[PDB]
């Protein structure tokens, strides 16, 4: 996350990290069991890590727990990223509690101007490379249909939004993959990508999650 | 270019996602 801030302790609850030797991606916990993310970081052996604040710190909070089914959508396309969403299904429930709890699927898709908040450690520098201990927390508005085709043209689907700014200096970036897009308390985006990170014109780019609830509701219903 | 918001090492260009590129020992 690129100009964000430090997310105060006891904030996203619902934010994982997962880990493969290493964090790689983010995702966001949906029920006890079920952590959505983004196709692009799927991986055979992935470790979910639930709970975290500082991920080079053991805190006493953390839960790591083995994702056992890894799902990606059926029509996800690597070259386009469109259907850029998965799936993790825990090895075990997480024990929800004060630090680790749920977020909502969307009840509707949202509207052009609402605010959200993205989280992530991912690369905090547009140029270079720093990446934080600390999750990082961005609020954001979510972009007309317009000024996002506009920005990238003839590269956004209909299952993809652009939540970020026009101006720049403030987006996700490499690390914040898989992440959350939350918006009036509801799951709407996924971080998937953008060309560079804060770029003026650029902003991010996130799968749309008001497209997949149904298939996510399938999906969780039959496995 | 286009380029995921993975996290991920490489030493090549070819490592990388589909229009990342390896910027100093890392995609983006
Ligand atoms: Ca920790």
């Amino acid at each position: 996350i690129v100009g964000g801030y430090t997310c105060a302790a006891n904030s996203i609850p619902y934010q994982v990290s997962l880990n493969s030797g290493s964090h790689f991606c983010g995702g966001s916990l949906i029920n006890s069991q079920w952590v959505v993310s983004a196709a692009h970081c799927y991986k055979s052996r992935i470790q979910v890590r639930l709970g975290e604040h500082n991920i080079d710190v053991l805190e006493g909070n953390e839960q790591f727990i083995n994702a056992a089914k890894i799902i990606t959508h059926p029509n996800f396309n690597g070259n386009t990223l469109d259907n850029d969403i998965m799936l993790i299904k825990l090895s075990s429930p997480a024990t929800l509690n004060s630090r680790v709890a749920t977020v909502s699927l969307p009840r509707s898709c949202a509207a052009a101007g609402t605010e959200c908040l993205i989280s992530g450690w991912g690369n905090t520098k547009s140029s270079g490379s720093s990446y934080p201990s600390l999750l990082q927390c961005l609020k954001a508005p979510v972009l007309s249909n317009s000024s996002c085709k506009s920005s990238y043209p003839g590269q956004i689907t209909g299952n993809m939004i652009c939540v970020g700014f026009l101006q720049g200096g403030k987006d996700s970036c490499q690390g914040d993959s898989g992440g959350p897009v939350v918006c009036n308390g509801q799951l709407q985006g996924i971080v998937s990508w953008g060309y560079g990170c804060a770029q003026k014109n650029k902003p991010g780019v996130y799968t749309k999650v008001c497209n997949y609830v149904n298939w996510i509701q399938q999906t969780i219903a039959a496995n | 270019r286009i380029c995921p918001r993975i996290w991920m090492e490489c030493t090549r260009d070819s490592d990388c996602m589909a229009k990342c590129i390896c910027v100093a020992g890392h995609c983006g």
